[PDB]
């Protein structure tokens, strides 16, 4: 329900805060890897295995090309 | 030819996390040696090693990059922070200044860099397969990253060059330092031996070649350079660090001078693999071209002596020859005892420990001398600290694959 | 300063087992990319290298210690021969002669060594204990072993030293050997870089990071250095060997003479753990600076150009900037279309490429130009190559961790 | 059985002869590892572990040091 997509939205943030070394403050979903939250090209693929270890995902390879935002992987998961 | 000075010094090991708490527990014949416990030794022949309890890796890196490193290069960002910070030459940033960054190189050293790093991600790909391989495995595991990490760090964007002679590698880092100064490819040198091994195939694979002492039961009488009761040496971890400059660049920008470079020397056997040549003839031929190179009369020698039967006795026999008798070889000791053997890294904690105990007059003991060995017939400083001026000291090692280095520093 | 000359040359790769056959097949413009097959990698993401087929390592050692060494030291045992040979310097029983050899080092560089070694140890001891662990591990495995297998198959008795920069450990190690021999410390360096990493945690690593080529569809296609539809490094095994030699002892000697040192460089980007500096700047000094010492026309390159975005790309801006314009870089190509990028090994393997191009008027090209990419508009001697005489070549290579080194060889 | 023994006997002399490109000639009761059969102090560990991996056992560091010929080799696996 809501409060499910609020929790996954909640456990994505702790991933992202925890590998990006960033407050969950500033991961909103308006959020950019590389110019908002000080990532790289090894950050972001970092980022993306570990959530495919957090959340049993696996990412297909070609939908982690188009990931801009923290929103994209949020809704990605969402739609898991 | 060109004159190179210490301008700066760092080391950590399992006696201490600076050179000053380092060294005085050094001097003082204590032992860091204590029982495997990064991983779960209990089933292993070997359950001892030089560990380091107190490092947090959190103090010399934010969190975020510390997975991005070895833990050999958490200690050789610790170490060469220090050295760095010691030598003054950081700006207000804690960087090197811009108009001496492309004169200013990095010369690291260490036998095999990140293998627990190896091993867990082997495991991961022959577990989940290779997806399951972390990005960071590679740079966290090479072993010229340190180079690169402390490159990074410092602004440091002279010659990056690593060197992986074994357990000598330390020793030949200082020596590549040395030589790109000689040849006006830099003013400054950050040299840094950086070594970190305390882990399953680690241990296991200078266990099952009997290289490894199996006294259990007593770390800290485990690991004894030259006594008769020898069984193998004790594998520790840390770094040293040194930066190296040019004599008028440093005297220029007043830089406190610790040494100046008096010599080297290197050599191979081309005997055996993991055996020293018979009378340590190609470690003889090392430590005679420092001392040609030198021209100065060494006070100090310190040992590579790893508490193996070969080593020790081999080199004893090679410290004979060279200085012609053993009533000519000065004072010597192995360290090995207090903090194991650090491989890779040796090298660089033995030059900071040998110019130390020439600063301060402290000549460090070889501990655990219990019974007399008749064939290391030398004066190893036995358990006890000598105080006596010496105005140059030498520093042995010795690799796997018959590879020697030996360098010579004198007072300034 | 002292005079260096390249008096014995070989080389293995995934086109041939000795330079000449290589050499040919690399200037005709064939490609040794083919499916792996040393391991499973069906369920990979990449399964394509440069895998070297017909190798047999009993043919360079004894059946008995192929055992003992990783498949990067039996790479560089078949290399070090023929260059060894080559050279005309082997005795009645294929050794140095007695009284040359404590004047004659060894310069190896690699840039992990035995992989496939540690993964395979590393899973017994996880699996079954470390009473699993082989005693041939840790000798089979070091990067520095290539320099203990070669001393003592040829019986040479100098510096034994091991470059360990990554990408750049081939080219760093001609330059110790160099810098060794021009401070007077040898006569002779054997020079080799080696690297055999086909392994299933070594194309894991690199595929964790995004940095290979995914054409596994189109194995010789998929290696295509400045073209637009590059898409990542394929990764290739070899070994690359040169004796590099004084030159008055060269002429006395009734030496074959290949060419003669001119000029190196060495840099830190001090900028990222893989990606280039902005403008590929470390490049660019190291370049500059080679050539500054070389002052010679340089008539061709031998580019580093792994074949992903950012090299190429950095690697086309600082030549160009170094050179002065577009129209100002001599003649450049990569041969990496053809063998894959051989990381350790690279250097040495150039080296080699770039001195016979020199000897026999015939510059190899760059494969797979089928899309000029804007941004790399050089003269990459396009599909295939040019006959044309040239005075002197240049090899770049640049590694993790922001190292870089290049080297300059003159006619002679 | 005598049979047993004498088929133990044959696959340890194999084993010896291959770890030490030797032929089954050299491989005799007499033969010492050093001397007779050219080995060194990490062929012999090697030896011996391979041994224990082949005829899954598992000789104990005492007698394991003790070895100096095949013959005793051979007595020791076969008191096992
Ligand atoms: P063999 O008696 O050669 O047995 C192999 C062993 C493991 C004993 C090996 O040769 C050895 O321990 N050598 C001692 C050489 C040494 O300690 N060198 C310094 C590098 S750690
Ligand atoms: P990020 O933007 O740093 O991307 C990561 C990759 C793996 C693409 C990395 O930057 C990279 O390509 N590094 C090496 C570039 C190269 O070709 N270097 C030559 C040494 S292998």
């Amino acid at each position: 329900s809501m409060g499910y997509l609020m929790a996954l939205f909640e456990d994505i943030q702790a991933v992202i805060a925890e590998q990006l070394n960033v407050d969950a403050a500033q991961v909103t979903p308006e959020a950019e890897f590389v110019k908002d939250l000080g990532a790289d090209s090894l950050d972001v693929v970092e980022l993306i295995m570990a959530l495919e270890e957090k959340f049993g995902i696996e990412i297909p390879d070609e939908q982690a090309e188009k990931i801009v935002n923290v929103g994209d992987v949020v809704k990605y998961i969402e739609d898991n | 030819m060109r004159r190179i000075v210490v301008t700066g010094m760092g080391m950590i090991n399992s006696l201490g996390l600076n050179k000053e708490d380092s060294f005085l527990a050094i001097a003082k014949g204590e032992c860091g040696i204590k029982h495997i416990e990064s991983f779960d030794a209990s089933a292993f022949p070997v359950r001892i090693a030089g560990e380091i309890t107190d490092f947090d890796p959190t103090e010399v890196m934010n969190p975020k990059d510390v997975k991005k490193a070895g833990r050999f290069i958490q200690l050789a960002l610790k170490a060469t922070r220090e050295a760095m910070k010691d030598s003054g030459i950081l700006d207000a940033h804690n960087r090197c200044p811009e108009e001496l960054a492309n004169r200013m190189g990095v010369s690291s050293g260490s036998g095999i860099g990140g293998l627990g790093n190896i091993e867990a991600n082997s495991i991961f790909c022959f577990e989940k397969g290779p997806r399951k391989v972390n990005p960071f495995f590679i740079t966290s595991a090479l072993v010229n990253m340190i180079g690169g990490f402390t490159s990074i760090e410092f602004g440091i964007k002279g010659p990056n060059l690593s060197s992986v002679t074994a357990c000598a590698a330390g020793t030949h880092a200082i020596i590549e330092a040395v030589k790109t100064i000689l040849l006006n490819g830099a003013d400054r040198m950050l040299v840094v031996g950086a070594e970190s091994t305390i882990c399953p195939v680690g241990i296991g694979g200078f266990a099952s070649i009997k290289a490894l002492s199996t006294r259990n039961d007593e770390p800290k009488k485990a690991s004894r350079p030259f006594d008769k009761d020898r069984n193998g040496f004790v594998m520790g971890e840390g770094a040293g660090a040194l930066v190296l400059e040019e004599y008028e660049s440093a005297k220029k920008r007043g830089a406190k001078i610790y040494a100046e470079f008096a010599g080297y020397g290197e050599s191979g056997d081309a005997n055996h693999i993991t055996a020293p040549a018979p009378e340590g003839e190609g470690a003889f031929r090392a430590m005679k071209m420092a001392l040609e190179m030198a021209k100065v009369e060494v006070g100090y020698v310190n040992a590579h002596g790893t508490s193996t039967h070969y080593n020790d006795l081999y080199e004893s026999i090679a410290l004979k020859n060279v200085f012609g008798s053993k009533e000519k070889v000065p004072p010597v000791s192995s360290t090995a005892g207090q903090i194991g053997h650090c491989l890779g890294a040796a090298g660089a904690l033995e030059a900071v420990i040998s110019i130390m105990a020439m600063n301060q007059g402290i000549l460090p003991p070889t501990i655990n001398q219990e019974t007399p060995d008749p064939e290391c017939d030398l004066d190893y400083i036995p358990n006890a600290a000598r105080e006596k001026q010496v105005d140059a000291v030498m520093s042995n090692s010795f690799g796997f694959g018959g590879t020697n280095g030996v360098v010579i520093f004198k007072k300034a």
